[PDB]
């Protein structure tokens, strides 16, 4: 049972390390894509819907301005993002199809996930029923089991970073804070609402911060609002560090029990961080109806199927101000992004 | 209600990374 998981994970590590040690580089060119529409813009850069002319396939192309990455001190984080994304392979992790760079920009061409962000659906509907949230939570549990076995820390879990595919399953799309680390790490990064108390308290932290963020995600999906919110991030931190969580009266006893163990300030008591590892989560009563293999194999019927008018349809995404992709005649930050 | 307090807050949109 856990022997089959062990075997699966061992072959997964073998495939990952080959790509980790020998990364794919310069696999396409900007001129091979027809730029269609901006899907999103933020600290992650700009993401555009593109059409690959040689195949007619649609993709999501992330554009990062090299000079902006430098000013924002995201060089190493950007090199981590691309190195890890090109190396991983899991049903709930978005595929990196091509990467390349020019004088001005870095480009990551990923599979286009047309269902839109979980965030959009979650805010509109208000909240997900427990079976609905459990279906998505189970996919993250398996994804973190996969990632952590490769010594990867994720650090960017939130509904804004989870997309819904055509089959109703989750696609984890944001590797900007992902890092391969064996010991502890100290970078202050992530989103206020999702930060573990050890990150806020400037301690060295590890993969246990991803299990805390999962507690935050499960609560927000099932309640419609996060366990710790305020108008200012300082007030959110004050709530996270105090050891108090309040649950909606509609929360089941099993759900509250799982969430008290995930949103555990004490690391020697936090689920996912103990001797039994991920099995403390997989075997919790709230997950009793979950068939982990059927979830991985994508055999379970999804609680929600997004509206899909056709290929290239962007109705599940918000509208953004379009800006022209300007490529300078001069190479910027060549040395910094040499390995990209 | 907590839902009404959340909806009236300035943190219901896409949240920026720190
Ligand atoms: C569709 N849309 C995407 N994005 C558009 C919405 C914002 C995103 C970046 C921020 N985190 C969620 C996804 C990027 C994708 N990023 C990768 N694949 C995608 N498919």
């Amino acid at each position: 049972e856990q022997e089959s998981v062990k075997e699966f994970l061992a072959k997964a590590k073998e495939d990952f390390l080959k790509k980790w040690e020998n990364p794919a580089q310069n696999t396409a060119h900007l001129d091979q894509f027809e730029r269609i529409k901006t899907l999103g813009t933020g600290s992650f850069g700009r993401v555009m819907l593109v059409k690959h002319m040689e195949t007619g396939n649609h993709y999501a192309m992330k554009i990062l301005d090299k000079q902006k990455v430098v000013k924002l001190k995201q060089i190493e984080h950007t090199l981590n993002e691309k190195r890890i994304l090109q190396a991983v392979n899991f049903p709930f992790l978005v595929k990196l199809e091509f990467s390349f760079k020019d004088n001005s920009n870095l480009y990551m061409v990923m599979e286009y996930v047309p269902g839109g962000e979980m965030f959009s659906h979650l805010r509109r509907i208000g909240r997900f029923s427990e079976p609905h949230a459990r279906f998505y939570a189970a996919q993250i549990v398996l994804t973190f089991e996969y990632l952590h076995s490769l010594d990867l820390i994720y650090r960017d879990l939130k509904p804004e970073n989870l997309l819904i595919d055509q089959q109703g399953y989750i696609q984890v799309t944001d590797f900007g804070f992902a890092k391969r680390v064996k010991g502890r790490t100290w970078t202050l990064c992530g989103t206020p609402e999702y930060l573990a108390p050890e990150i806020i308290l400037s301690k060295g932290y590890n993969k246990a911060v991803d299990w805390w963020a999962l507690g935050v995600l499960i609560y927000e999906m099932a309640a419609g609002y996060p366990p710790f919110f305020a108008d200012q991030p300082i007030q959110i931190y004050e709530k996270i560090v105090s050891g108090k969580v309040r649950f909606p009266s509609h929360f089941s006893s099993d759900l509250k029990d799982l969430l008290r163990n995930l949103l555990q300030v004490d690391l020697t008591k936090r689920f996912g961080n103990l001797k039994n590892g991920v099995n403390d989560i997989k075997n919790h009563k709230w997950f009793a109806t979950t068939d982990w293999i059927a979830i991985y194999q994508r055999k379970v019927e999804a609680p929600f199927i997004p509206k899909f008018k056709g290929p290239g349809d962007t109705s599940n995404f918000d509208d953004y101000e379009e800006e022209e992709i300007r490529v300078s005649i001069n190479e910027k930050c060549g040395k910094e992004f040499s390995e990209f | 209600t907590t839902y009404a307090d959340f909806i009236a807050s300035g943190r219901t949109g896409r949240r920026n990374a720190i």
